[PDB]
Parts: structure tokens; sequence; C-alpha cells
């Protein structure tokens, strides 16, 4: 069962055969206790990352074969054992950076969300740190600025949701700091970016989870002026 | 062995409370 799906992940399987089987490994990794979990285990991640990895690199069923998996990714990691696992990998932090396209929007909350909570994990260390070195290694892959997809993401156009989630994305990446000087650095070369001109119309928004986002941005960025 | 752990923190983050 656990080895099945692996097995099956590894056969060269395409399209709808995909799709299907990664929607069954879904459900199975979110009902199925923590061993069947770690019975899926590395070798499981490593072909649903292998998979990711020849999606993200390629170009009909595409994006929603990516989005499955960053969905697998996020039940997988439900758990201490999937965490850890993750964490583990050589790609898998890039990989999620990568999932973030502001073009698939849902999958880019998806994505970020789950780049988030990596963030605010008590342990690991600064996850923040390897996150943003992780977006870092993709800007220059896409030959873009590191934090545009995320600004990319608060324009005017998007889902309120991707809105929120970028914005929470930057209060992960920026609240677990130690440093004042970094902070007030990624916050200002967020606004070179086009921040500020976003905040104005953010903060018109009628959206609690924005207000809430919002406030933790604001406030932060109060107190480290005046530690400053 | 316990599982929802990813589903506490997407919480945490959503509310606000993660920060901190």
């Amino acid at each position: 069962s656990a080895m099945m799906y692996i097995q099956e992940l590894r056969s060269g399987l395409r399209d709808m055969h995909l799709l299907s089987c990664l929607e069954s490994l879904r459900v199975s990794l979110n009902n199925n206790p923590v061993s069947w979990v770690q019975t899926f285990g590395a070798e499981g991640l490593a072909s649903l990352l292998d998979i990711l990895k020849r999606l993200h690199d390629e170009k009909n069923y595409d994006s929603r074969n990516q989005h499955e998996i960053i969905r697998c990714l996020k039940a997988f990691m439900n758990n201490k054992f999937g965490i850890k696992t993750m964490l583990e990998t050589e790609e898998g932090i890039l990989l999620l950076v990568r999932a973030m396209d502001p073009a698939v929007p849902n999958m880019m909350i998806d994505a970020a969300k789950l780049l988030s909570a990596l963030c605010i994990l008590p342990q690991p260390e600064d996850m923040n740190e390897r996150v943003l070195e992780a977006m870092t290694e993709r800007a220059e892959m896409d030959e873009v600025e590191r934090f545009q997809p995320l600004l990319d993401g608060l324009k005017s156009g998007t889902s309120i949701a991707l809105k929120v989630g970028c914005l929470q994305l930057i209060n992960a990446l920026i609240t677990p700091a130690e440093e004042l000087d970094f902070r007030v650095h990624i916050r200002s070369e967020l606004m070179r970016l086009g921040l500020h001109q976003v905040l104005q119309e953010l903060r018109e928004i009628e959206n609690e989870d924005m207000k809430v986002q919002l406030c933790v941005f604001d406030e932060q960025g109060d107190e480290d002026f005046f530690d400053l | 062995d316990e599982t929802g752990v990813m589903d506490s923190l997407l919480e945490a983050l959503q509310s606000g409370a993660a920060f901190r």
C-alpha cells in the first residue's frame, strides 16, 4: 500500500493517471496514521519531489499535478516525521518556493502557507534563512528579483486569499528573525520593489485575515524603526 | 504519533498568534 504508491510513482505515469494516483495518495496521507506515513517515508517523498521537479522544469495536467503534489506535501508534513523528512531533503524547500507561481494562484497559496509554517517552526533553526536562500536560488533561475513573485501576488487583481498568503509569508520571513538590521533590510528591499504603494491599497480591503497580517506588518515595522 | 501538526501552524499564522 505505502509501497505500491511509490512503485506507481516510479512507473513513469503521466497526465490523468498521475493526477488520479496523486489524489488517491493525498487522501491516503490524510486519513492514514503516522506509521503509514513513515512507511511511505523519504523514499516516497523523493518520488513526489522527483515528479515535481520534472513538472517544474518543463514547458494539460501539469498545473493540477504540481498542485496535487503540493497538496500531498501538506499531508505528509502534517506530523513531526514528515516535517523533519522534508527538511532533510536537498531540494524540497526550493521546489515549494518554485511552486509560488502567481499564474497558478491557488497552488501558490498552498505553497506559501507551508513555507510560512516552516518559518515559524520552533525547531530547526532559522528556517526563514533556509526559505530566503531558496528564494534567492529561485530568483536567479527565473531571472527575477527574489521577492517579486510575492509582490506579484499582492497586485490589485488577485484573490484576497493570495494577497493574505503573500503578506503572511513576508511576516513569517521577518518576524522570527533576531537581527533588527536584517528585518529592516528585508522590509526595505520589499518597499523598493513597490510594497509601499500596495499597502495603501491592501489597507482599504474588507478582510479580517488581511487586517490581521497588516496589523502584524505595521506593528513590527513601527517597533523596528523605534528600536533603530 | 499525533497528526494535525501542520494544521496547528496554519492556524497560528492565520489569526496572527504566531507573530508571536
